RNA sequence: UUGGGCUCUGUGGGUGCUUGGCCGCUGGCCAGACCUACUUCAAAGCCACCGGGGGUACCUACCGGUUG
RNA sequence: CUGGGGCACGCGGGUACGCUAGCCGC
């Protein structure tokens, strides 16, 4: 079956469909309605649907109004994404991405699931954008548009990283959160694409409350039980398991812990290198290096919180004293004493205290 | 004037779709006859006229390249270029199947396009739906197979086996082993008359039916082993190519071959034919390839070379081939314009597939995508020349895509119109036609020095009295 | 400059319709075997239509006791016919309830020779008797006439007027005479002014009305008109003649039924030349009748054999026949000119077709499409030996074709004869006469 | 194949996809699928020597 | 189906003005190609058999404004060969398999009359509002505007019989029947502008028929009232005006539309110094009519909205103004 | 122009937007110096390998600085150049590595 | 011995004695390149695998004739 | 009346519009 198996693989790359019943299958793949409806829908009334959805979101909000330049107009209609080459489909591709950070936030609501539903629908989003998708609905996983997303997904397409759902397409049940942490635990590569998407969010500032709530437990938890294996009690094991560790959260947490433009993705990765530092033994250089950068990045809302964590900081660290610019910071910090009762009332600041006098 | 469009317009149709000069209608005496067959003439004006006037209603366009600067040459274009160039859905077919370890495989692709069928042949066959991605039957057959085709849909195929030849049903399951026409080298389907066509070593030729199942015409093809074969879809006639280097072409109604033209001085290695039915290019053992027209029966230029006398050709819908020659195979495009009546040799051809060791087994076109399948030693691969195949089709002749019901429809509707195998010939449309000697009879039943010497010479050994010859000998005494 | 064919099977069929799009393309180049399919649909046409050959369609009525030998349709309505007995009765059927009588009464003693209605409703019953008239549709039966006639000799035949209330019979003293209804008693009695010699039948023209043709039985027929109360014209030909009829499309053109075993084509401006000789039968025709449409024609022989016509072959298109029907006699079409009535000898009327596989109804479009290109196809093929007598061979019974062969043998014969006489007489220094020259003896005014 | 309708098997009554007049109603298939061989190649070898003994009976 | 071979036969229709404007350099060879392939999938949806004839006007309005640009095309390009006919034929064609195809669409048979009114087809739009007047009895609307564009071009008679024959059928409501008498009295008007006829009796005669019509209602009455009482400058107006009041003083006594009636009846012709003493005269009726013992609620609800159109009319004193102010408020 | 904008409006209706569509879609001095380059020339028409970098069917003999530029236009069509060839404090210990010592 | 087991999958080697990847090779290439020339003379025969008995209307072939 | 033949069918300014009936050009 050796020609059988080369075959399939190519079955699997195959994306444009190829005959009549196969052509109904994804034809009729939908969100909103039915199949059975589905297949005797046509696009004409499916845009107009969708077009009143898409008119009641860029109402609601003034940034779809590139969209309903590029990719909700009469031409949208009849563009099919696969007759076209590969660089075309490329800025096709950066078009789609950008407008699924721009909806991310408005995403439990009737019409932005119209567009959805245009996206899939007209331009087999499901199919050929499946990653940025799956992630841009991964932090709903207790909710039905969610379910009916991971109902009409095609099994080949989810990608390596996302292959977790398996047990629930199967079975047709909304995923708990241990069950996709527990993935990110002995699977790194699920917290990196997230971690990708919602750094990539903050970088065209749109971030939100529930993205970045969502995201500060998944790498919370997801830190934790990586620590949680990763102390094993082999000395230079140890060691290597912290490096191999930190190779992996180094961008993301240095791009969150002074992205100056979001306050909550600073507050998340506040929490990450908190719990990094008060449960793994690290080092004090790279503790005195994760003080620096956040020394280097923090702002007056993020403040109190701040000093929380170089309470946590240098609490954990073993030398006596602070190195420079941290202290030079913490003389610009406005009401230094005053706050640092109010977390010593809670928080044990002592090293901290001591390492600034010596400082 | 504003009717130059219209006469040219007139003159375009009448060279298209006119289906012959015309009929003159001022040398009829007769008035009915006159104004009946002006009428005639007249619609059928009409119908052509209408015809070019439906010609625009073709969905596709042509493919194509074209150089853009002075240094640009076709035959320089890379196809990993050609990826980054067109569209993902032609991107979703071109690939390359790599079947390593049973022998040079041969391939050949479906009539309508659907499916392709693959032999090793050190064992294998396989028939596999290419462009969903998935296979309806492979087995691997242990004696070594001689050649490979579908039947006149993907329901069956046929085989060239060890000593017998095979038809198969699309599960997998032998229909029957035939004993008929042993040991097969060569194998192809006329498929609109319903007939195998299988050439063996010894040079006995059998034509076989298909949808009732007699031999209608064995032939003792007396010269040389068969050392190559193709036909003619528009006549459906055979092109066969022998170890004399001449090539014969043949037709189930005469034990007699019917044309025999000459080629390179050894055996001709391949051969291919026009499907509109012009022309047919032959590669020889003498390392030249060459073209001849057949409704004139001559060669057109100079007969080209080969840097290898090449082992496979297989041209395309349009003027497009591809000539395969031993670990590398070139495609030229206007071998044989329609409309230049003396045609031109071309210094540079189109565009290769690429010698890395990889010797050809055989090549052929998908006739409806354009697309390239290559068939060499180290398994099957499909490259893409933009040019190649046909651009808009009629599914009433043939659909890339059928449903099941269009394909049971297709299957009634030809088994409705199988096509009695006596009527072959040369001339393709000669029915109805009238029989000269026998409308001489029918007129004569109706209305009713030097050339006698060797008259009386081979009159001088029969010998009966003959009062005709009693005449000649009188005249003969005058003289 | 790179650009592929790219077909989407979109272009095949449109997400969100259930129509499989079937584009085509005209290209010789895609499409061979041009001459030799279409030759082929037309074998399988020529096979398909004798799988279809299925003439008949009926017997009404229980038969009448002996048989039938008078018979009419009206023509004006569409599904009434009367049909009257040999012993000496008649009925009336309608058309649409097949089985059973509409109205049935005995009308004579001697066998009843002529039979019709009138243009208002009732009917009419010339035997030699006398003529009489009853009206059948009346709300209570009666049996007894309303009209009747005993002077003229014995009444051969019936001929009445397309639109107004004009009728004629003809009697076998060598005279007509015509009625009008409701204003004549004797009628006007017209004839060659010296002749005695019987008439068999008459058929008012329905082209230019107020004309009359008559048979007579000098091998003789003559023109008749009625605003100039005269004969007009009388032609003698070779043997006799049967029943008359003019064609009710083409006026000058006529028709005779003739003991030459002959449809003889007329016309009426010129009686040089017969304009067309069918010479299609074994036994002596016994009735003619043109077909509304004019292009159609029911020959009904003596013997056991309907043939069905054209008015331009010369030949056979068809012949008709059961054995339960030994000699039919009066034959005749109805208003749709696709079914033909056949009263017998064995006492039937029957419902035929004519183009006797056409299977009528409301087809679907595809339907007559396919029809009519079998039609056509066979049009443009009808002379290649294999179609054609895959064509040509009907099924005959036994004492017909043995028949035909001795009238094909004996007829050799006699124009071996003729020929023998012609080139070793001397006949040789003339003119051969062609054959519809030859179909007159004479003409006389 | 659709099953035929009435004209079509009556015009094709000589016409049959499966089996034909050269196939002895499968007496290969026959035999091999009631004993199990392997090689219907075989299968024809018994069927040659078979076919010997037989005419050297006739001769007999 | 078939819609293959019915599409094929339509598009070999479509073809040679296409041949034509290729020929021409009005169009280029994709730009054809779109359009062929458009009309195609247009033509394909149309004939398919779940079918609806909003999908029909889409393809309507498609080959109109097709029609439209290669216009303005040709204008631009200074061509003058071409014309417009072949494709008015082509989306007659569409829409008579629409009319076929859906007989109950009503909005539809408006849009095919619309568009065959403004392309001058006249005959033709009279037959085909002959049909669909016959296929739909029993909309007012659709005998309106039978009635009233014959009434426009000027064919009194025929207006006459598709109203005549509009007030046969339709009987349940007074809606037509108003329209009725409206385009009477304005055919009446017309020939007093254009200054029995002098009589003007047929609005008498097709009131004295609504008093025993089935749907005879004193406030259809009143807006009988109201019809008449527009456009009032004519001859026997105030006739009419005396004889519907004294019909329905008559029928009904009491009523707050005939309360209503006694006060707006002298402003007929009204707009100057007879406005002002009309208005007091009226007024006089109008405060009888508050006197009076009827539904006081109703009645003032009349008042409260023709007085809404009185103070919408400007050009007033300021102290009638007020007065009516207050008499609105004391309601 | 010579185009309304209600006659633009129709050809964006009716015939397609596609080519707009797709518009819509599509949204160090040198230190050192050398003479001998300038000194230098080559033959190109007569190097095969390098026959393929030229412009015209005129260009043979070249000197040393155009030469160089068109192996730098060789190279470039060989491979694209990247996007690091186009401080933050855990950024610096990330480059570190004496930070990663056993 | 600061966790371990069964079971399955994936990769590479070797399951034979260590001489290049490709080509139009006494030479060239791997970034390739050049692309359509030149022309004196068709071929010697034989062999050539179908299950048996049986029939031969038609076809094929062989042999022996026959008109032209 | 798809019986057949003859006239006209676009854009401008005019005489003229809650409209298009008439003059000449483009």
């Amino acid at each position: 079956s050796s020609l059988a198996q080369q075959l399939a693989q190519i079955a699997a790359n195959s994306r444009s469909s190829f005959n009549v019943k196969a052509l109904k299958a994804s034809h009729s793949k939908s969100l909103i309605w039915e199949p059975r409806v589905a297949v005797s829908q046509t696009f004409a009334e499916i845009y107009s649907q969708c077009y009143e959805g898409f008119k009641e979101l860029c109402h609601l909000d003034s940034r779809f109004v590139p969209f309903d330049a590029t990719l909700f107009s009469a031409q949208s209609q009849e563009v099919d994404r696969t007759q076209m080459t590969a660089e075309e489909n490329a800025a096709l591709d950066k078009r789609v991405d950008s407008f699924l950070h721009l909806v991310g936030s408005r995403l439990r609501l009737m019409p932005a699931i119209k567009a959805v539903e245009w996206l899939i629908r007209r331009f087999r989003i499901h199919e050929f954008n499946t990653g940025t998708l799956l992630a841009t609905f991964l932090p709903y996983h207790t909710i039905p548009a969610f379910v009916t997303l991971l109902s009409i997904l095609p099994v080949q397409r989810i990608p390596i990283e996302y292959r977790f759902l398996d047990p629930y397409i199967k079975s047709l049940t909304p995923p708990p959160r241990a069950a996709i942490v527990q993935q990110a635990t002995n699977r790194p590569d699920l917290l990196s694409a997230i971690s990708r998407y919602t750094l990539d969010s903050c970088r065209a500032k749109q971030e939100y409350p529930g993205l970045i709530s969502f995201w500060g437990g998944i790498m919370a938890e997801a830190v934790n039980g990586m620590i949680d294996k990763m102390r094993s009690g082999r000395r230079a094991i140890q060691l290597e398991n912290d490096h191999l560790l930190l190779q992996q959260i180094g961008p993301v947490l240095s791009e969150a812990m002074v992205m100056k433009d979001v306050p909550g993705i600073q507050i998340a990765s506040y929490m990450v290198v908190a719990i990094l530092a008060a449960k793994g033994s690290l080092n004090d250089n790279i503790l005195t290096a994760f003080m620096e950068q956040l020394v280097h990045g923090w702002t007056v809302d993020t403040l109190r919180p701040g000093l929380v964590c170089l309470t946590m900081l240098a609490q954990h660290r073993s030398a006596k004293q602070l190195s420079g610019r941290v202290a030079k910071a913490v003389i610009k910090v406005p009401d230094l004493v005053s706050s640092l009762r109010d977390i010593s009332k809670e928080h044990q600041v002592d090293k901290l205290a001591n390492g600034l006098v010596l400082a | 004037k504003a009717e130059l469009d219209r006469i040219r317009r007139y003159k375009q149709a009448q060279k298209k779709y006119g289906r012959g000069p015309r009929v003159d209608i001022k040398s009829v005496r007769d008035k009915k006859l006159r104004r009946t067959l002006t009428n005639l003439e007249n619609k059928y004006k009409t119908a052509a006229l209408k015809a070019k006037e439906a010609e625009i209603l073709l969905e596709n366009q042509t493919g194509f390249l074209e150089p853009e600067g002075e240094l640009e040459r076709t035959y320089k274009v890379r196809q990993d270029e050609i990826v980054k160039e067109v569209a993902v859905e032609v991107a979703q077919k071109k690939f390359e199947l790599k079947l390593t370890e049973l022998g040079p495989y041969t391939c050949e692709y479906s009539r309508n396009g659907r499916d392709l069928i693959l032999a090793g042949r050190k064992g294998h066959v396989a028939t596999m739906d290419w462009r969903e991605g998935k296979l309806g039957c492979e087995l691997q057959l242990g004696e070594t197979v001689r050649d490979a085709r579908f039947l006149h849909n993907n329901q069956f195929f046929a085989v060239a086996q060890k000593k017998y030849v095979y038809i198969y049903d699309h599960n997998g399951v032998e229909i029957h082993c035939l004993r008929k026409h042993v040991e097969v080298s060569h194998m192809e389907f006329l498929p609109y008359h319903f007939l195998l066509a299988t050439l063996s070593i010894s040079g006995q030729l059998k034509y076989q039916d298909t949808s009732t199942g007699q031999i209608v015409a064995e032939i003792a093809t007396k010269h040389g082993t068969p050392v190559s074969l193709t036909q003619n879809p528009y006549n459906a006639i055979l092109h066969i190519g022998q170890q004399n280097g001449t090539v014969t072409l043949w037709s189930p109604n005469s034990t007699d071959p019917l044309v025999k033209l000459l080629a390179h001085r050894g055996p001709v290695r391949s051969l291919a034919v026009d499907r509109e039915g012009r022309y047919m290019v032959s590669t020889g053992q003498d390392n030249k390839m060459c073209i001849w027209d057949i409704r004139n029966f001559k060669e057109a230029v100079n007969s080209y070379f080969t840097r290898a006398p090449a082992t496979s050709v297989a041209i395309s819908d349009t003027g497009l081939t591809a000539v395969g020659w031993g670990t590398h195979t070139t495609i030229w495009k206007g071998l044989f314009n329609k409309e230049r009546p003396v045609q031109v040799k071309v210094d540079s051809p189109y565009m290769t597939w690429g010698g890395q060791g990889q010797v050809v087994e055989r090549v052929r076109w998908c006739p409806f995508e354009d697309i390239l399948g290559i068939g060499h030693n180290e398994g099957f691969s499909s490259i893409i020349v933009p040019g190649a195949g046909e651009a808009n089709y009629d599914a009433l002749e043939v659909n890339p895509f059928e449903t099941k019901k269009q394909r049971q429809e297709g299957e009634v509707k030809a088994l409705l119109n199988k096509l009695q195998p006596e009527m072959i010939a040369l001339d393709p449309n000669f029915i109805g036609n009238l029989d000269l000697r026998s409308e001489k009879q029918r007129q004569a039943e109706r209305d009713l020095n030097t050339a006698l010497k060797k008259y009386l010479r081979k009159q001088r050994k029969k010998n009966i009295i003959d009062e005709k010859r009693l005449k000649a000998e009188e005249l003969y005494r005058q003289m | 400059k790179i650009k592929a064919l790219t077909r989407s099977i979109t272009a095949q069929q449109a997400p969100g319709s259930d129509v499989q799009r079937a584009p085509r393309n005209l290209a010789p180049e895609l499409h061979p075997f041009e001459r030799a399919r279409e030759y082929q649909r037309a074998l399988n046409a020529v096979k398909l239509e004798r799988m279809f050959a299925k003439p008949f369609l009926g017997q009404l009525g229980n038969g009448h006791v002996q048989g039938v030998y008078s018979m009419c349709k009206d023509k004006n309505s569409l599904n009434c016919i009367a049909s009257g007995s040999g012993d000496g009765v008649v009925k009336v059927w309608d058309l649409t309830t097949r089985d059973e009588e509409t109205w049935r009464v005995a009308a004579h003693n001697n066998i009843v020779k002529g039979l019709t209605f009138t243009n208002d409703k009732k009917l009419l019953s010339c035997a030699t008797d006398g003529i009489k008239l009853w009206d059948p549709y009346a709300s209570p039966s009666n049996t007894t006439p309303i009209a009747t006639w005993q002077e003229g000799g014995p009444y051969t035949s019936l001929s009445f007027h397309r639109s107004a209330n004009t009728f004629a019979a003809s009697s076998g003293q060598g005279c007509i005479r015509i009625w009008d209804l409701e204003h004549s008693t004797a009628g006007q009695a017209i004839q060659w002014p010296s002749f005695v010699d019987t008439i068999t039948d008459v058929c008012f023209n329905q082209v230019e009305t107020s004309v009359i043709g008559s048979v007579a039985t000098d091998r003789s027929i003559i023109l008749f008109d009625l605003r100039t109360n005269m004969p007009v014209i009388k032609t003698v030909l070779h043997f006799a003649c049967n029943r008359i009829v003019f064609n009710p499309m083409e006026a000058m053109n006529l028709a005779v039924a003739s003991e030459d075993h002959n449809i003889y084509i007329f016309d009426a401006r010129n009686f040089d030349k017969a304009l067309n000789i069918q010479k299609g039968h074994v036994a002596a025709v016994m009735d003619v009748e043109f077909s509304p449409t004019g292009e159609e024609l029911v020959s009904g022989s003596y013997d056991r054999t309907i043939r069905l016509w054209r008015r331009d072959a010369g030949h056979s298109r068809d012949v008709y026949h059961t054995k339960r029907m030994q000699r039919v006699f009066r034959t005749m079409w109805t208003m749709d000119s696709k079914y033909i009535l056949t009263g017998s000898d064995d006492g039937n009327v029957r419902l035929w077709r004519a183009n006797a596989s056409e299977r009528s109804g409301v087809k679907a479009t595809r339907q007559r499409q396919a029809l009519e290109y079998n039609n056509a196809l066979l049009d443009r093929y009808g002379h290649l030996p294999e179609i054609r007598r895959i064509r040509r061979h009907r099924h005959l019974p036994k004492v017909v074709k043995k028949a035909t062969e001795i009238k094909r043998e004996e007829l050799a014969a006699i124009k071996r004869r003729e020929e023998n006489e012609r080139k070793h007489s001397n006949k040789k220094y003339e003119k051969r006469k062609s054959e519809r020259e030859k179909a007159v003896l004479v003409k006389q005014q | 194949v659709r099953k035929l309708k009435y004209h079509e098997q009556k015009l094709l009554k000589k016409h049959d996809f499966i089996n034909y007049k050269s196939d002895n109603n499968h007496r290969d298939h026959d035999v091999i699928r009631r004993y199990m061989i392997q090689k219907p190649e075989d299968y024809h070898k018994y069927n040659r020597l078979c076919g010997s003994l037989r005419q050297f009976a006739h001769r007999l | 189906a078939w819609v293959a071979d019915k599409a094929r036969f339509y598009l070999e229709r479509a073809a040679p003005e296409l041949r034509e404007w290729e020929e021409k350099e009005i169009f280029t060879k994709d730009e054809i190609r779109n359009l062929v392939a458009k009309r195609s999938d247009f033509e394909h949806l149309v004939l398919a058999p779940g079918t609806k004839p909003t999908d029909f006007l889409n393809y309507v309005n498609w080959e109109r404004s097709l029609d439209r640009l290669r216009a303005k095309r040709c204008a631009r390009l200074n061509i003058r060969s071409v014309t417009s006919h072949a494709s008015q034929a082509r989306t007659f064609g569409i829409f008579e398999r629409a009319v076929l195809k859906h007989p109950g669409s009503i909005e539809l048979w408006l849009a095919y009359l619309e568009f065959a009114a403004q392309v001058k087809a006249t005959k033709r739009w009279r037959r085909i509002m002959t049909r669909a007047l016959r296929l739909h009895p029993m909309n007012a609307s659709l005998w309106t505007l039978a009635g009233r564009r014959a009434a426009q071009n000027g064919d009194m008679q025929r207006a006459r019989a598709h109203f005549l024959r509009g007030c046969r059928f339709c009987t349940r409501e007074p809606t037509l029947w108003l329209e009725y008498a409206r385009c009477e009295m304005d055919w009446l008007a017309r020939m007093e502008a254009k200054k029995p006829a002098l009589s003007g009796a047929i609005p008498i005669a097709v009131f004295d028929v609504a008093r025993k019509q089935p749907f005879w209602g004193p406030a259809a009455a009143e807006k009988f009232f109201d019809v008449f009482a527009k456009f009032g400058h004519l001859s026997c107006h105030e006739r009419i005006i005396s004889h519907v009041v004294t019909t329905m003083q008559e029928l009904f006594p009491n009523h707050p539309c005939t309360w209503s009636v006694h006060i707006r009846q002298p402003l007929v012709g009204v707009d100057t110094p007879a406005f002002p003493k009309a208005l007091r005269e009226s007024l006089a009726r109008l405060k009888a009519a508050l006197q009076s013992t009827t539904d006081r609620k109703a009645l003032a609800t009349k008042m409260v909205a023709w007085m809404d159109g009185i103070l919408a009319i400007e050009k007033l004193d300021a102290a009638i103004r007020t007065v009516l102010e207050h008499t609105k408020r004391s309601l | 122009a010579e185009k309304d904008a209600e006659e633009e409006e129709l050809e964006k209706f009716v015939l397609g937007a596609k080519e707009t569509f797709r518009e819509q879609l599509f949204r160090d001095a040198p230190a050192w110096e050398d003479s001998d380059d300038e000194r230098l020339t080559i033959s190109l028409a007569g190097a095969t390998r390098l026959r393929k970098l030229r412009i015209s069917e005129s260009e043979d003999l070249v000197s040393g600085i155009e030469y160089a530029r068109r192996l730098r236009q060789q190279y470039l069509r060989l491979y694209p150049q990247p996007d690091w060839a186009k401080p933050l404090p855990l950024d610096s210990f990330l480059r570190d590595a004496n930070s990663f010592k056993v």
